């Protein structure tokens, strides 16, 4: 009866997962503030990069694996290789992190073979 | 001061929207696209006003075709009370804004056909973004109502279910009942495609609140509840079972013996730092 | 079919739908909208899935603001089956669409002055597109018959003619009974403009064919058919007198009495190997 | 009786006389190919190189001849630039084969100008 | 009475605050003067590149510090660089302000945190 | 002057002046539309050559929808006389056009109804650009008294603080008057975006004009005023004290009797050459 | 064949025109954007196939906003006849059009007041377009005329001056007593801008003709007209006396004596091969 | 009385006077004619060039000449430059006639300032 007269339209928050990359001065200032200590820094430097998991995982699919583990080792990675940041070497975090989380995912399967 | 400002230096508009107004402006579809903007504007700006002042991470304030959005970057972070007055705020300035026409409409400088359509159209948005499905805002003031008496995962679960369920049978309706209604299938749409979105994503939320959980330096404790395990479930099954905003002390249990409280602070380093995972609490029992 | 889903997946659409569908919003003719843009979205899927099942290489299902095309890059260099089932693949479809929509309409869940829009502009599009005018659907069938019997480029030609007197035929017509109704005018301009832009690359298809004839895999090899011809022609003169999907070996002819029997490798492998190109063939028989 | 609104829409396939250019890395597979030995790759390679005979003919104009023999002669040195090309010397295939036509079609007009 | 028909039409002159950046020839110019002496060309060249100080500062955000000082110490930078500047090396100029800028404010931010 | 020739070559045209062009030639409209262009290209012309005239650094002269602007280069970096003979060259010369309207209507070279619209049209432009709202030219012409009586940054605050009380009353005004008169809307949008721009670069503005007071030039040297100060507060504080086109020494005062009297070349270069940007004035006295 | 086809590649439509035919599509004037559309076209098509058939070399066909234009590369090159056919064949097609609109008028295709309106433009545009103003077509007619009597120089000169004139006596006409006209504005400016840069390029012409009739191998040579030259006036006056179309012996006097003829062929050669220029025709007379 | 109802327009012929410069494939072709002999070629190849005269000329202004001479005295130069082309040694036709034509004009020139 007042139906055909309603137009509905939306309003919502939205909440995201994956924080945009930081930019190429937020990153050298938390690390400074890593150097003389900040754990909030190391929580944003972890936070701001879940990208690169988010596709390495899938990047291992279709191999008889469960989710849950395979994120849960790519972020144990994550953590290794941002705790042992060398940038003095001239090369760039995110390819660091990238090898990092690839070779403990690979360790992890290396192990669940043999134990196989 | 300076934060509102960057606030306003924010806002962007979808190219469609731009010839939704044009073609708009040239019909005869002018007492109703101001309405229409205005209330939206209204809507969203106190979402963002209530988000900047207790220092939230926005990072647009997006227009859309069908509606307006607004993207935050806090996603099972923040505590309770800060998410509920983010949310809330929402189904608010509706009041004040039939309050103001009403007083405009007394003194005569809005005719009486056109007050009504405004608050037509102020009441119908109300009660439209009031309905229990993902996102909208039903939907989110029932996942605050689940998450203070269930778990975190199972609050993440049952809402998933009840969404879809209220999901499928609006949609049912909407193609099998009404006579078109082309306003209407746009919203079940964006509603499916959200949900989907969301259901793939059920594990980086959890991996983003157990960090957020281990980053707290004492972030204002609170209400202590202890909680007993077994020993046949690994820690992963013990991590599951946790609630947003409390500390639980854990119980090891040697075969119906219980030795002593454990920490979570322990726990979670050990998961974390230690590097001590894949080996359930007997293993923690007796760590190096 | 994977590569079928990856083609629905990347459809593109001409910027001026948008602003027609933005019209058609705020005046409020969006069902026949929406029933003309499914009759062609199936029309074009159709060819879209019998192109792939073949192999073809297909580039981008397009939307036109009059119609919708599939853009493939095959012309002239396949066998007869499959250009005539990939073309029949669209007409032969509409069945099943009538089908179901008569069933929608006996249970019940459209009203009946819907069912009545949908089944007239189902088959007005289907007879509209039967016309023989190139490249419509009814050109590119009657060019297979023509092409069967006869040579391909003498096909080509006639195929041209024809089309090009339809054309006037139905401008004509247009002119005379109906000078409004832009949409007649628009397929007529798109018929003129394609026609020309057809007509204007003969040599290149010609080419393509030849080069597509001398690679031949043997695909299900054909019977042979011999030529009469004279060694006082040109070998481009001749090589215009091949049949597609056919085999053609060459009688040479020398003052009445004919010297020898050649086949098309030999010839073929002249063409292309010696540099000779519009010398002769008296010394065909014996080259060097 | 109903003609007043018929709207006549169209929808067909369109076929291509020219493809588009492609790309590079299965280019280099099929140069390996016809290395190895194969006519269908010799095809694919020869026909998606048409577009270059088309501008090199149409730029030749002003000059009074047909197109047919400019087309066939224009095929004929794409097919010998094609065949003869030597990847040692580090160009591009397209500058190569569009020099090979240059060279094919100013061959013949010196020989077109001798006789006529 | 005849406010009905107005047209509201506006003539007006716009003051710039960041000029446009300037080009080669006469930035060389500029720089041999200097080099000979003259205060006028160093200040077109130090107001010419204020565009780079904008951007450097409000990339710089996100940290809860006040703009003045900000604004105050990348000015600083920006005439340090120009003053300083070396055409020896080979390299543009402008790269090697921001670069000063980006020093200036690394710099004035390590001493304000260790002031703190 | 060759330069004023190279600036009338050049003037650049928005896009949409040509669909208002077109949109006024097919309706009737050209006669009006001829007026306007003509008062706004001369009043145009008039700034344009007063600012050449003081070897200013004009960029463009621009022809927007709604009007015209020359975009120069200058802000608070020159003397205030030059800053009031470019303002004051555009209200000034509407007198010569209306004296040659007058003449050719009196020589009957045109009509009686065309003379009044071309009046009545110059007369209300200049009465609207006469509003004392930054930029036009009434906003520009009060800052220039302000700065007068005022140091550099209390005249600006003040301008804008006024300026923003005067568009919101005409805000109101156009409200409860007429809300139709889409021009009145446009001016309204216009003056406020302009505003906020302005607003967002005080501080760059400042930083232009002391670098400017740095190596000043010696323009006309002028009189000196002495600043009481006290040796207890921040330089760049007392920075902020600084009269446009005038000469300020300093006297330092420590705990009620003065110390000496200070010039402000070495506080200048203090301040921009020994890098000490906040910390101090006390051992100004004794550097190092 | 296909240079015709390569003409009809060759029209282009400059960008206001595409704005000018849409704003007047929705306005409601169809009824004349056609005729005058379709009138310009067969005009120019009339021009571009009689220069095609000479064998010209055409660049555009150009359409502009307020007319169309098309562009050769031919100034003072070809001989008069064909010059004089292509110039011919504008103000005749108006003819066939004519007779065409009257013959689809007679059976009733067009309304009566259709016909009215398609005729007016007609005979409008061919009257306007006789004017003896440079370029226009009448202006070219009479330039042929006074070539065909008076030496290139002469008629380039006067063609010039009586045009200036006729341009002038417009321009006043239409801007002191005709009320506007805005579409005769654009047709005054236009010629004057023509007439200015033809002006400015008044010797580039005569090299080229010279250049032209030094390299003609018996181009159908034509009437002979022996001419007589003085020992005063240096070989450049003797070159300016010279006539389109024609050969001129050229008697050396020795003041008062007459030696014999000059060939024209020699005097070339000297001047542009031998690089015998600047002197007098007595050093021509005991060359080396 | 039959005013304002008009619309003028206009439709004419536009005879240019500087031919649009030759592209990169009729230039070989006409000077191989002229080698084997067309004087018809050398004339398209003069009148195709006449564009860079129409600077040189302005170039070589505010010096108190008549364009007459000038014009005529760079046409002759770029007979000059057409006549005796050597494209064999690696360079464009353009600036061989700019410069011939330069340096004839230059000669004059000094001639006239010779004789005066
Ligand atoms: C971020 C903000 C975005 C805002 C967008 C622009 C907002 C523009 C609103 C446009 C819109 C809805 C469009 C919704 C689409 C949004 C979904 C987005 C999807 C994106 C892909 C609202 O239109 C309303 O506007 C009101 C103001 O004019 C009017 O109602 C007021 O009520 C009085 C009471 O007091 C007031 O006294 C009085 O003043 C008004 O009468 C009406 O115009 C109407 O109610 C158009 O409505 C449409 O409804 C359909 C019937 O279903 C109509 O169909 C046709 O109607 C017949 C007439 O032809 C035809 O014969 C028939 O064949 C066909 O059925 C359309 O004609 C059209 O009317
Ligand atoms: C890739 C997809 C592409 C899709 C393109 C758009 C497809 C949308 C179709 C749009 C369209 C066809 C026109 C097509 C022209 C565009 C051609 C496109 C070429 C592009 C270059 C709808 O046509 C159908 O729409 C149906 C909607 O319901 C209606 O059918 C009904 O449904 C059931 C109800 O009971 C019944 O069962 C059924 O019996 C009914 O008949 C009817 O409106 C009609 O049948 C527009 O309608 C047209 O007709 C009339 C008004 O009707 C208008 O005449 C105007 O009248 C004056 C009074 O204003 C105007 O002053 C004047 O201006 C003009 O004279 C037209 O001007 C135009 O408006
Ligand atoms: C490469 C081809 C280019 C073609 C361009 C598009 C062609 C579109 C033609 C548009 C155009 C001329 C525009 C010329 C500009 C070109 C110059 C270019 C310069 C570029 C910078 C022709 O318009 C004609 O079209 C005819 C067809 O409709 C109509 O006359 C037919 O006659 C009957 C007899 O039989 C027929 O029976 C019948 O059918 C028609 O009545 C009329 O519309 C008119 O005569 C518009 O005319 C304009 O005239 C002016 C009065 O000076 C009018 O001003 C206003 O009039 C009052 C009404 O508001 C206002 O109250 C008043 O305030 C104001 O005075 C305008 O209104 C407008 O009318
Ligand atoms: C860089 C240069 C920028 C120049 C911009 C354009 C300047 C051109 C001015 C155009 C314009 C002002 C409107 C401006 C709005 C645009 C604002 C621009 C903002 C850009 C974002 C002309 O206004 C003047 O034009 C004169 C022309 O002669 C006439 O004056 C006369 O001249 C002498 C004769 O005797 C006498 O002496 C003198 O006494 C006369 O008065 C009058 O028309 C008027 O004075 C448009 O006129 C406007 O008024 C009326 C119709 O009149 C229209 O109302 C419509 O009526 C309904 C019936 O259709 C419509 O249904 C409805 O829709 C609408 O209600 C308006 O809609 C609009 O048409
Ligand atoms: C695979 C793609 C499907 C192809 C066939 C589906 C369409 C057939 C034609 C129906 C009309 C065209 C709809 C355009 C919009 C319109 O015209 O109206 C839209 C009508 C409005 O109904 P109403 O307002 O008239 O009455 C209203 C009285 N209650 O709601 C619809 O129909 C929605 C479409 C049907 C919903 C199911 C979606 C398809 C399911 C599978 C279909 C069956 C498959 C085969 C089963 C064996
Ligand atoms: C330097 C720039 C010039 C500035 C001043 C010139 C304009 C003054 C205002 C006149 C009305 C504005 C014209 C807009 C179009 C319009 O409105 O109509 C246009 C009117 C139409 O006349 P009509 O149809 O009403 O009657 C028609 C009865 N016959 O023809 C004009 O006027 C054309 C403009 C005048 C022509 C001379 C050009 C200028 C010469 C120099 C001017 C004098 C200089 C000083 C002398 C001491």
């Amino acid at each position: 009866f007042v139906v055909k007269e309603l137009v509905f339209l939306v309003s919502y928050v939205k909440n995201n997962a994956f924080p945009q990359p930081l930019s190429s001065s937020e990153e050298k200032k938390y690390l400074e503030l890593m150097a003389k200590g900040d754990e909030h820094a190391r929580n944003m430097l972890i936070e701001h990069n879940l990208r690169l998991v988010a596709h390495i995982v899938k990047k291992f699919e279709n191999t008889g694996e469960d989710a849950e583990d395979l994120i849960s080792i790519g972020t144990i990675g994550l953590i290794k290789g941002i705790e042992s940041y060398s940038a003095g070497k001239g090369t760039k975090l995110a390819t660091y992190a990238a090898r990092c989380i690839e070779n403990e995912i690979l360790m992890h399967l290396r192990a669940l073979k043999k134990t196989k | 001061m300076n934060k509102w400002l960057d606030l306003i230096l924010k806002i962007h508009v979808h190219p469609f929207l731009w010839i939704i107004a044009a073609l708009g402006l040239l019909t005869g579809h002018m007492k109703a696209l101001l309405c229409l903007l205005l209330i939206v504007l209204i809507h969203e700006l106190g979402h963002a006003a209530l988000a900047v002042f207790f220092s939230w991470r926005i990072k647009r304030v997006f227009l859309l075709p069908f509606g307006g959005t607004v993207e935050v970057e806090e996603h099972g972070n923040r505590p309770l009370k800060e998410e509920f007055a983010v949310i809330i705020a929402g189904p608010l300035q509706h009041i004040w804004l039939q309050f103001a026409a009403w007083m405009l409409a007394e003194v005569s400088v809005i005719h009486q056909h056109t007050f009504e359509l405004f608050t037509f159209y102020n009441l119908s948005i109300l009660f439209v973004n009031l309905l229990p499905i993902w996102p909208l805002d039903g939907g989110k003031l029932l996942f605050l109502l689940f998450s203070k008496q269930l778990p975190f995962q199972k609050a993440h679960r049952l809402n998933l279910k009840t969404s879809l369920c209220f999901c499928l049978l609006l949609g049912c309706w909407v193609l099998f009942v009404i006579p078109l209604q082309i306003s209407a299938w746009v919203l079940f749409v964006f509603l499916a495609v959200s949900l989907f979105e969301e259901y793939r994503q059920r594990h980086y939320i959890h991996v983003r609140f157990l960090l957020e959980r281990y980053y707290g330096k004492n972030r204002e404790l609170e209400k202590l509840l202890p909680l007993t395990v077994k020993a046949e479930d690994k820690v992963y099954h013990v991590m599951a079972e946790f609630k947003r905003g409390c500390k639980h002390p854990i119980i090891i249990e040697k075969s119906g013996q219980k030795l002593s409280q454990l920490d979570e602070n322990e726990v979670l380093h050990a998961y974390f730092a230690d590097k001590r995972t894949n080996s359930s609490m007997e293993e923690l029992l007796l760590p190096y």
